[PDB]
């Protein structure tokens, strides 16, 4: 199999300005008939894959100008003259030269941004979830950028580990943030035997970390 | 335009089988290379296989043969996709596609079919336990509803009958230890409105014929 493999992964571009988007195979994607079969697309959030160029340089119809394509033997280049709220989404290379045909991994271009804070909420489990014998602990990190933050559990000010699960939003087209959740799961033994539940926040947005709390029962 | 239509949400045990169609509504079928090409639920695409109609010539990811057929009917226009021995690993999107013509022509297209999700569990239908995110006691208050252990995906969420949509935010649902899945909604609203606003998640849960409207109050 011929191995794609595309720098960077995340890709943040600042509207209007140039993006660049490499794909290296690990042999030469030149056919016997002469042709190179390396073909760039975009998925756009929620689509499949659309055809932006084929064969290295060509480009597809009714596929905007601003993007092109050059290389090759194993190395090719996608640019974008000037990015879009449109551009967004995950670029794939592909190659059809070998059987089996083969994808890069993708490559996420995302809409940069200054830094933005989340606003931070805390949760607790509701009762009706009480009488389950699970107890749930929501934190939300609300509208921020970028999408790296560093969410800590503290109980009783004693820090959690692998007791959490997060879940991330796709970047909001109209504002280019992001929110994330982190659900704090507790049998309902272990939650009813502590008081200080907190979710504290790390984030470029926060010269400090911010902490938000609740004490059980009041 | 040309394009394809696939057959609907597949939920599968592991050791099952499987058999998804995809439909030209355009065109001659007998002339088309189609590809079957699987999205892995974070992650890249994986090549399946190719079929040409016409000759009936098949060429099969290595990985896949033997799991894998690829048939057509000549007769009605469609594709077919069989899969045996199901995996928990052949959890995927499932695309039909037509990108290449015959080589040497110079002739390509982008048709995608909208995509047939496989999902493989030995999970059982559940409905969703949807549980309260309160807002607690300055200008703008968060509040949401936990959508929790339900199976398979998806589940829908609205505000407010569709009424409310401005910040609101679903998250994606997230694969539990348990089999289960596991999701929050959240929209935030001004402080202001609590009083003298109510908030109602509307979920629904077709593959259980679950619906559940929540009402989310404050403490």
């Amino acid at each position: 199999d011929v191995v794609m493999t595309q720098t960077p992964l995340s890709l943040p571009v600042t509207p209007g300005e140039p993006a660049s988007i490499s794909c290296t195979s690990g042999q030469s994607l030149v056919h016997i008939n002469g042709n190179t079969y390396l073909h760039w697309y975009l998925q756009k959030p929620g689509q499949s894959p659309k055809l932006l160029i084929y064969k290295v340089s060509n480009l597809f119809s009714g596929v905007p100008d601003r993007f092109s394509g050059s290389g090759s033997g194993t190395d090719f280049t996608l640019k974008i003259s000037r990015v879009e709220a449109e551009d967004v989404g995950v670029y794939f290379c592909s190659q059809s030269t070998h059987f089996p045909f083969t994808f890069g991994q993708g490559t996420k271009l995302e809409i940069k941004r200054t830094v933005a804070a989340p606003s931070v909420f805390i949760f607790p489990p509701s009762d009706e979830q009480l009488k389950s014998g699970t107890a749930s602990v929501v934190c939300l990190l609300n509208n921020f950028y970028p999408r790296e933050a560093k969410v800590q559990w503290k109980v009783d000010n004693a820090l959690q580990s692998g007791n959490s699960q997060e879940s991330v939003t796709e970047q909001d087209s109209k504002d280019s943030t992001y929110s994330l959740s982190s659900t704090l799961t507790l049998s309902k033994a272990d939650y009813e035997k502590h008081k200080v539940y907190a979710c504290e926040v790390t984030h470029q947005g926060l010269s400090s970390p911010v902490t938000k709390s609740f004490n059980r029962g009041e | 335009e040309v394009q394809l239509v696939q057959s609907g949400a597949e939920v599968k045990k592991p050791g099952e089988s499987l058999k998804i169609s995809c439909q030209a509504f355009g065109y001659g079928f007998i002339n088309y290379l189609i590809e079957w090409i699987r999205q892995m639920p974070g992650q890249g695409l994986e090549w399946i296989g190719l079929i040409n109609p016409g000759s009936d010539y098949t060429n099969y990811n290595e990985n896949f043969k033997g799991q894998a057929t690829l048939s057509a009917d000549k007769s009605s226009s469609t594709a077919y996709l069989q899969w045996s021995s199901l995996k928990a690993s052949d959890t995927a999107m499932y695309f039909c596609a037509r990108r290449f013509g015959y080589y040497g022509s110079g002739n390509y297209f982008d048709y995608w079919g909208q995509g047939t999700m496989v999902t493989v569990s030995s999970a059982s239908t559940k409905g969703p336990s949807v549980f309260p995110l309160a807002p607690s006691s300055g200008g703008t208050a968060a509040l949401g509803c936990l959508v929790k252990d339900y199976f398979p995906e998806p589940v829908t969420v609205s505000w407010n009958s569709g009424a409310l949509t401005s910040g609101v935010h679903t998250f994606p649902a997230v694969l539990q230890s348990s089999g289960l899945y596991s999701l929050s909604s959240v929209v935030t609203v001004p402080s202001s409105s609590l009083g003298t606003q109510t908030y109602i998640c509307n979920v629904n849960h077709k593959p259980s014929n679950t619906k559940v409207d929540k009402r989310v109050e404050p403490k």
